[PDB]
């Protein structure tokens, strides 16, 4: 019934650049007032920043700030800072004397542009418990890098392999900046122990970094 | 008031 | 002035959720309080409302299947979902929203999982760092957290005394159905021999808490 659009979808702006996120209500909100703009971070809750349309929670840097009229509502961030990477979400109430609803928006991205930087590789052998259970699972922690797109790579005695690693990647950093990814092999024990050089090779641009090691030798 | 649907 | 969250969890699908949430530091009766949820890596979502006077209004999605009231004996306030589908798995929030007005309280939140897999327990294994850093000086560790459900796991390390360099990354499903992460920290190779680490892996929905030290070679 009720719909608020922000705008755009998801951003990218440098360290004290100003940010602005808009959001468009489908009808007029409670008084042309009740309009809340809420911050939430990786695995965090929601954290409302701005209540009625501009007023500033004491929690909250000054350097956000809420404008607008009618329908059409913004929420500025005048010097962007690292840990303001999160995504926005504006909240608008509506109805009558006899109506109450609540509508967000889909929700504003913000990611903070940064300067290149390699990742610190480093390759886990499976350890000698998980062994026990028939099940080798090799780890390459690719540590604090950016940009986001990275191609990585398993080989088996140089034996390309597919379909039997999986990605997970964290957000951006709220310090530097940065991300992180793991990519785990996953083996059974028998193959593990049929083989004899593992390696993780990360490519990004012009360069490759592979990491390895040979198992049994320490 | 401070919210709709009071009444 | 709070608002604990309870229930939840792993819920069948067809079945039906019950959440509460018992304020502290003020009466139910003050405050209009919404429900929202949040599916895994989508956005925010209003369920309904329950205002100061007790009138409860729901959006048109949520209106055939959902039930918010509260008790102001036990200083409470519930929602209850019925037919349930895999798309209503989400971390459920009460809370004041604060719209236009400066009050505002939330819940922890909870994470409601429907599905009809059972609850299975983590498997945790070390990443154990080399004896002698090969990374000029920065030496790499973690725990492997493999084979749990449902979600959430809940990591730290040294009893959250160490938390500069922690990198925890999100759950991946397996192809078993079971969720597996990895929780790493970079820490100074001269500290190998000096500095206990221990990863502290919590799982909640199986009642299951893991302390491991991890040690080189």
């Amino acid at each position: 019934d009720i719909q608020m659009t922000q705008s755009p979808s998801s951003l990218s702006a440098s360290v004290g650049d100003r940010v602005t996120i808009t959001c468009r209500a489908s009808q007029s909100v409670w008084r042309n007032k009740n309009v809340a703009w809420y911050q939430q971070k990786p695995g965090k809750a929601p954290k409302r920043l701005i209540y009625a349309i501009a007023s500033l929670y004491s929690g909250v840097p000054s350097r956000f700030s809420g404008s607008g009229s009618g329908t059409d509502f913004t929420l500025t961030i005048s010097s962007l800072q690292p840990e303001d990477f999160a995504t926005y979400y504006c909240v608008g109430h509506y109805g009558s004397e006899n109506d109450a609803y609540y509508a967000f928006g889909q929700g504003t991205k913000v990611e903070i542009k940064r300067t290149v930087a390699a990742p610190s590789v480093f390759i886990f052998p499976p350890s000698d418990e998980q062994l026990k259970s028939g099940t080798a699972s090799v780890v390459c922690l690719l540590n604090n890098f950016y940009p986001r797109e990275a191609k990585v790579s398993w080989y088996v005695d140089n034996a390309l392999q597919s379909g039997n690693s999986q990605e997970s990647v964290t957000e951006q950093d709220s310090k530097d900046s940065t991300y992180s990814l793991s990519s785990t092999l996953t083996l059974s024990k028998a193959d593990y122990e049929k083989h004899k050089v593992y390696a993780c090779e990360v490519t990004q641009g012009t360069t490759s970094v592979t990491k390895s090691f040979n198992r049994g030798e320490c | 008031a401070g919210h709709a649907g009071a009444g | 002035v709070q608002l604990v969250e309870s229930g939840g969890g792993l819920v069948q699908p067809g079945g039906s959720l019950r959440l509460s949430c018992t304020a502290s530091g003020f009466s139910i009766d003050s405050y209009g309080f919404s429900w929202v949820r949040q599916a895994p890596g989508k956005g925010l979502e209003h369920i309904g409302y329950l205002t100061a006077g007790g009138r409860a209004f729901y959006a048109s999605w949520a209106k055939s299947r959902s039930t918010i009231t509260r008790n102001t004996n036990e200083n409470t306030v519930t929602l209850k979902m019925n037919s349930l589908r895999a798309e209503d798995t989400a971390v459920y929030y009460c809370a004041k929203l604060g719209s236009g007005n400066p009050v505002a309280i939330w819940g922890q939140g909870t994470l409601v999982t429907v599905s009809s897999a059972s609850t299975k327990g983590p498997s945790v294994f070390p990443l154990a760092p080399s004896s002698k850093s090969t990374s000029g000086g920065t030496a790499a560790l973690g725990c492997l957290v493999k084979d749990y459900f449902p979600e959430p796991v809940t990591v730290s390390w040294n009893s959250g005394a160490l938390t500069s360099g922690v990198h925890t990354f999100p759950a991946v499903l397996q192809s078993s159905g079971l969720y597996s992460l990895s929780s790493v920290v970079t820490v100074p190779s001269s500290s190998l021999g000096t500095q206990t680490y221990i990863c502290n892996v919590n799982h909640k929905p199986s009642n299951t808490k893991v302390d491991k030290k991890v040690e080189p070679k």
